[PDB]
């Protein structure tokens, strides 16, 4: 209850004259993965699904395949073009939800606000055997 | 006599074995001047094959019935020769290798990067161990007994 | 040169011509003593 | 709105942005000629219950091969002709 | 305590962690994290590398043993 | 005129001559399996038949009795017992892709945009139709083509 | 008959079997409930 | 336009870097912590791109590299003409060459 | 699907989630390290399994750790 989504508008999308890496039926039938960015000029970027796309001055948006896609795209700007950016993932019923900082800031700074999951207080060497945990739906690792 | 095995020296299929390689060696022999390289070069393995017969039958090598030394190692006196003395000679010489190896890691093993000298090999340092390996069978048992040949685990 | 003396100590160049030199003994014993099968001195 | 300049993720009309189009899916009426579509449907549904179809499929098909495969003699068939040949005696007298 | 509660910066430790590279090999201390709420303060500082080119790595203080030597 | 499907350049696939033109679209648009509109029954005969010719074609001429005088009759029989299995496959997978009364799954969207009727044939239903016309469009291409062999020999190569 | 039984199984068997097998286990495959 | 851009002593002749072994990457220029090590001496030796950076010093390296090729090639045309003067039999092979 | 856990021996480097490409990582804070940060993993439904995370978790043996577990269309990386 301190960041907020931000419900991605209909922006324009970069000049891109067509790929085959594209949306496939997984689109048509589950999500796929939206992105969003901000561009301070209009630069060219290699696409993750192959090929060059031109990004227009302003809000950008592109909808490639998946979350694996956008999210190495954005790293690609964060790192070598200095560009804030934001993806989602768009269900084909309509939700939209909000998914890479899921906070405003980049999972690698330590911001207080996100409890932790997956998150095993011992060392990783005193995990209960299998036989300790046989015919149990635990498998090794929750105990 | 041992396992059905005829000595060399007094078998028939050996000396056939010899007859026949130096018919093949002969029948290369009669395209070329008895004189010229080729024919040199020819009688000197057709000598080498003679004295390579004769010798495997002075030594009381055991021929079978295919014509053929077959080498006995189970500890027969008369065949030491096979197995056991070039067996002593073989662990001689490999555990010297062994030993001046070992010394060397040792010897490096307190140097500040260790894996450098396994890389370039520091030869006045394995030189004057390379002699040290001459005197394994002694040295080892002595670390042995010491403690200084296996390590302890702390 | 010291860095040419590094050089040929090193693990490539020292083996080669320690295989060398191994080479040469074995093939010259081979030649000087060939055909051997078995030891025949104190036999 | 996914007809503006360079947009594609009209959110209301997930089918242009998702890619859910009948490519060459003509919506033309029947190009066909009434009583032979009459015809051929009243010939036809019988093959209607795809259930009815399977059984009838597997069934008459396998008896339909049994039936090829036991009534052919062996002029359609070198197998059923037999051997027709008198037998070779096998190494070692024949075995 | 403000005192050292770990080995010396420096002693020549052992490791008793089952599922470490360097586990029954010594080890040289390079340094203790005073802080009485961390869980592996023992940041050691091995010869020889691990699996993934790594010479150093934390332990507890129950997880290592100071030798003889 | 390679530009993208429906100028979606994120879409993997390109509006290139050979898809979308109005020679090659229009004739993918006008024959049995995208005639969205008309009831599958009709599409599937269609389809039937013209594989019952193309399947007895590789049978009497190709194949176990191709120079007997049994090489039409048993081809096209064999051509038959195919077209059988095929109508076997199509109708499990009727069964398997859809099960009984859902609407359909194709899309109701077209290339300009229009709220299309969804296809009928990729419901239960539909390609049950589909699937008899096949069975009956295939077998009587099957003896059709078994009756051109045998009473219009002569124009037709044998080799 | 006994010479035609051959004739009737393995047809039967090595077409038909697979037919049934292959047909109705694609169909346990695409299955929900 | 074209010219013959060349710049002088841009590298010194010196035995100091076959001493140091993989001086050419800066992960193999600190030693051989592993064996793998060795195995990435040998397979990035030939890699310029990786060594460097600029374009200049690989097309250098590489010409070098060339030369050093072309060397070899000569060297083996020297033996097979050499082993074809002195261990051969074309002199006689001229003769009957359909046989021989 | 799969089941990412981060152990207690992590030191809060951040390159676990700063090489993960599927944003399934992030860092929170604690108390169990100089850094006073450590790994958490809750979106394991975008975890693919690709163990770039594990490939660099500085430690003894790792301190993050993908099990893999039931395969998923986005855990198979699949666009289709
Ligand atoms: C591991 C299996 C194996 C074994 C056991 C052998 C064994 C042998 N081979 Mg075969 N061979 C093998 C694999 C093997 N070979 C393979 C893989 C190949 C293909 C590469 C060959 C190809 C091959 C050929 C082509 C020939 C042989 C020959 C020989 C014989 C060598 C005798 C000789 O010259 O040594 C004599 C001893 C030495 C060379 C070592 C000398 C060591 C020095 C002097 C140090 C010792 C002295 C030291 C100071 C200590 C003294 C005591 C005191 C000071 C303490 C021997 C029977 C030759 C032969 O005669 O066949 C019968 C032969 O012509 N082999
Ligand atoms: C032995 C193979 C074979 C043959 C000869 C045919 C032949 C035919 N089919 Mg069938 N079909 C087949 C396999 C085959 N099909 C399979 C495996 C499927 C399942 C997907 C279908 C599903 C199918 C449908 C749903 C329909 C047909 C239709 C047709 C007819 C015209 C359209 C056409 O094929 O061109 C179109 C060709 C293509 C789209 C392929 C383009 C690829 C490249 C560019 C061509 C390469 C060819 C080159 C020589 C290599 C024609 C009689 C139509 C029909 O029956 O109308 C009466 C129809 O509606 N086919
Ligand atoms: C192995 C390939 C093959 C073979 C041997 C045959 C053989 C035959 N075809 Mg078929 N045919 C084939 C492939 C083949 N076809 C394909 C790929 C097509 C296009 C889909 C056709 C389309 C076709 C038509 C349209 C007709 C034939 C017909 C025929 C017959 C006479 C042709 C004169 C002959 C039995 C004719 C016929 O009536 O068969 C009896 C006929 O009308 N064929
Ligand atoms: C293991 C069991 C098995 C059996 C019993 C058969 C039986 C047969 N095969 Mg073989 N086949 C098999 C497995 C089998 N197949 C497999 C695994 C493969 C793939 C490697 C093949 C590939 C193969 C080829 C490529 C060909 C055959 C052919 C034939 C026929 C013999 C040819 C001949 O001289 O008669 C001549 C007999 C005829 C011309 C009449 C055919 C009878 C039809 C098929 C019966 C129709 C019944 C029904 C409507 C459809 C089947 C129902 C379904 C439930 C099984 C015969 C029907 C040849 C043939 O004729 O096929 C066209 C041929 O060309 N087979
Ligand atoms: C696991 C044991 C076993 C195996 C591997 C075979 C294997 C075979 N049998 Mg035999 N068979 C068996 C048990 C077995 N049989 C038993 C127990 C019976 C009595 C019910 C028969 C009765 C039988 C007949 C009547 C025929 C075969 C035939 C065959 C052949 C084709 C497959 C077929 O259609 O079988 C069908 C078998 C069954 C449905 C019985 C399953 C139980 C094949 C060599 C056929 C043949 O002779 O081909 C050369 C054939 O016509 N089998
Ligand atoms: C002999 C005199 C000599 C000396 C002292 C040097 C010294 C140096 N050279 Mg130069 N160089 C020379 C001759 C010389 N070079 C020649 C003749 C050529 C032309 C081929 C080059 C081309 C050259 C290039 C292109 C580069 C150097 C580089 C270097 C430096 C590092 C070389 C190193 O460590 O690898 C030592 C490597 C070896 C000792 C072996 C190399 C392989 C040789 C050339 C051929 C092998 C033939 C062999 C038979 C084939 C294998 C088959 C076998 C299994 C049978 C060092 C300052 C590098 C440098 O400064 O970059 C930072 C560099 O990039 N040199
Ligand atoms: C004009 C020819 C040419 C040139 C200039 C190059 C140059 C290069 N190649 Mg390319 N390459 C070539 C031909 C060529 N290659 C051919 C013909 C193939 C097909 C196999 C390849 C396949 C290939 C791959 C797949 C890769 C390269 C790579 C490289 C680079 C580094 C190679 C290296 O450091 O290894 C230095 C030399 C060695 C490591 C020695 C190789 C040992 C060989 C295999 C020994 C066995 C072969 C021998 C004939 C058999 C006798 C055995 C006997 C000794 C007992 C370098 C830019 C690599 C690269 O750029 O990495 C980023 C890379 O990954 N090349
Ligand atoms: C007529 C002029 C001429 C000639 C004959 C050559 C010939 C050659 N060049 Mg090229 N080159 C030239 C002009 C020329 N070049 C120019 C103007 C440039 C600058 C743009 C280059 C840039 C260039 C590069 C970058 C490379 C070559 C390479 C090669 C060799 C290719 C391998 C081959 O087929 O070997 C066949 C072998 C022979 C024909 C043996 C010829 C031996 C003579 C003495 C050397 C060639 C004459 C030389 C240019 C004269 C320079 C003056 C010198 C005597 C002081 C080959 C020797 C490649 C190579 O192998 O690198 C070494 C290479 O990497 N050259
Ligand atoms: C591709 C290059 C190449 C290759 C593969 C060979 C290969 C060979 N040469 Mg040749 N040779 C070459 C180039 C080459 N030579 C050149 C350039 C020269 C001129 C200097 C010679 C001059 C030469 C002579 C004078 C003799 C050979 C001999 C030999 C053989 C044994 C060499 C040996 O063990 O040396 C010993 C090993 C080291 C020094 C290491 C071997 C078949 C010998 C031969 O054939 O014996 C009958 C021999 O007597 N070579
Ligand atoms: C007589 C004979 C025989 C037999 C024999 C036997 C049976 C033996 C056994 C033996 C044994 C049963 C042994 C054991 C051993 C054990 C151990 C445990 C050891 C150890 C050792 C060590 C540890 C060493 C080391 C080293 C060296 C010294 C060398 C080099 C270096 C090194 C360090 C490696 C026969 C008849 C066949 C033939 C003839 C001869
Ligand atoms: S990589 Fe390992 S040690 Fe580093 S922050 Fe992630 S979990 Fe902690």
């Amino acid at each position: 209850g301190f960041t907020p989504p931000q419900l991605d508008p209909n922006t324009p999308s970069p000049i891109f004259a067509g790929s085959t890496g594209g949306l496939l039926r997984k689109a048509q039938v589950e999500e796929f993965y939206v992105i969003t960015w901000n561009s301070p000029k209009e630069q060219i970027f290699e696409m993750p699904t192959g090929g060059a796309a031109i990004m227009r001055e302003g809000p950008n948006l592109l909808k490639l395949a998946r979350k694996e896609q956008c999210l190495a795209l954005g790293t690609r700007l964060r790192s070598k073009y200095k560009i804030t950016y934001q993806f989602y993932r768009v269900f084909p019923n309509g939700e939209v939800q909000y998914l890479h900082p899921k906070d405003g800031v980049y999972p690698e700074k330590a911001n207080p606000g996100r409890e932790g999951v997956g998150l095993n207080m011992r060392s990783i060497g005193k995990n209960v055997s299998p036989i300790e945990v046989k015919f149990t739906g635990k498998q090794s690792y929750d105990l | 006599d041992i396992s059905g095995l005829t000595p060399c020296k007094d078998s028939k299929q050996f000396a056939k074995r010899e007859k026949q390689q130096i018919k093949k060696l002969e029948s290369s022999l009669k395209l070329y001047a008895p004189e010229s390289a080729p024919a040199l070069a020819l009688n000197a393995q057709i000598e080498k094959t003679k004295r390579r017969f004769d010798n495997y039958g002075k030594y009381g090598l055991l021929c079978g019935s295919d014509g053929l030394p077959h080498l006995i190692v189970n500890g027969d006196q008369r065949h030491w020769g096979e197995f056991i003395t070039p067996g002593i000679l073989f662990l001689y010489i490999a555990g010297w290798i062994g030993w001046v190896g070992r010394s060397y890691l040792i010897a490096i093993s307190g140097e500040k990067k260790p894996a450098m000298k396994e890389i370039i090999i520091d030869v006045p340092l394995a030189s004057r161990i390379i002699f040290r390996g001459f005197i394994w069978p002694v040295a080892a048992y002595r670390e042995f007994l010491n403690g200084d040949l296996i390590a302890k685990d702390v | 040169m010291r860095d040419l003396k590094t050089y040929l100590s090193v693990a490539p160049v020292l083996s080669t011509l320690w295989f060398g030199s191994l080479a040469g003994l074995l093939i010259e014993i081979n030649r000087l003593f060939p055909d051997a099968l078995t030891f025949p001195f104190f036999s | 709105k996914y007809g503006d300049k360079s947009v594609y993720f009209d959110l209301e009309d997930l089918g242009n942005t998702t890619g859910q189009w009948d490519v060459y899916g003509s919506d033309a009426p029947s190009p066909y000629n009434p009583l032979q579509s009459k015809f051929f449907e009243t010939f036809a549904a019988p093959f209607t219950k795809r259930g009815l179809l399977l059984k009838f499929l597997i069934l008459g098909g396998g008896s339909l091969l049994t039936y090829v495969s036991a009534n052919s003699t062996g002029d359609v068939l070198p197998i059923k002709r037999g051997p027709q040949e008198p037998p070779k005696l096998g190494p070692r007298g024949k075995l | 305590k403000p005192p050292p509660i770990g080995p010396k910066r420096g002693s020549k430790v052992k490791i008793l962690r089952r599922e470490s590279y360097w586990f029954k090999n010594v080890g040289s201390v390079v340094a203790v994290d005073q802080d009485p709420k961390t869980r592996y303060p023992v940041v050691v500082r091995f010869a020889k590398v691990n699996y993934a080119n790594i010479s150093t790595n934390n332990y507890a203080l129950d997880e290592v043993e100071e030798v003889a030597a | 005129v390679v530009q993208p499907i429906n100028g979606d350049p994120f879409i993997g696939s390109l509006e290139t001559p050979v898809t979308s033109s109005p020679l090659i679209a229009w004739y993918l648009s006008n024959l049995p399996g995208y005639r969205t509109a008309v009831n599958p029954l009709l599409r599937g005969v269609e389809v039937g038949l013209a594989h019952g010719f193309f399947l007895v074609g590789p049978f009497v001429k190709a194949g176990p009795l191709r120079n007997t005088a049994y090489a039409g009759s048993a081809g096209s029989l064999a051509a038959a017992g195919l077209v059988v299995i095929l109508s076997m496959c199509l109708t499990i997978y009727g069964i398997s892709s859809f099960k009984e009364g859902e609407p359909s799954i194709a899309p109701s969207l077209t290339l300009t945009g229009r709220k299309k009727q969804p296809d009928q044939l990729q419901t239960a239903d539909g390609w049950a139709k589909f699937t008899g016309g096949f069975f009956f469009g295939g077998i009587s291409g099957v003896t059709w083509a078994y009756f051109l062999l045998y009473v219009l020999d002569l124009p037709y190569f044998v080799k | 008959t006994f010479n035609n039984l051959p004739s009737i199984f393995v047809p039967l068997v090595g077409l038909v079997f697979p037919a049934i097998a292959m047909a109705s286990l694609f169909l346990h495959i695409q299955k929900n409930k | 336009e074209v010219k013959i851009l060349v710049d002088r002593d841009p590298i010194k002749t010196s035995f100091e870097e076959w001493a140091k072994p993989g001086h050419f990457s800066r992960t193999i220029a600190k030693g051989p912590d592993t064996t793998t090590w060795i195995w990435n001496l040998h397979a990035d030796a030939h890699d310029f791109d990786s060594h460097t950076s600029d374009l200049e010093e690989i097309s250098r390296k590489v010409f070098s590299a060339h030369f050093g090729q072309l060397s070899i090639i000569f060297l083996w045309l020297s033996g097979m003409y050499f082993h074809g003067a002195r261990f051969s039999n074309y002199e006689a092979w001229l003769s009957d060459p359909t046989h021989i | 699907s799969h089941s990412v856990k981060i152990y207690d021996t992590c030191i809060g480097c951040t390159q676990c989630v700063r090489a993960c490409p599927t944003d399934v990582l992030e860092m929170i804070p604690w108390d169990g390290c100089k850094a006073k940060q450590i790994a958490s993993a809750p979106r394991t439904e975008d975890c693919v399994g690709c163990k770039r995370c594990e490939s660099a978790c500085p430690t003894d043996f790792l301190s993050v750790r993908v099990y893999l577990w039931h395969e998923t269309t986005r855990s198979m990386g699949l666009a289709y």
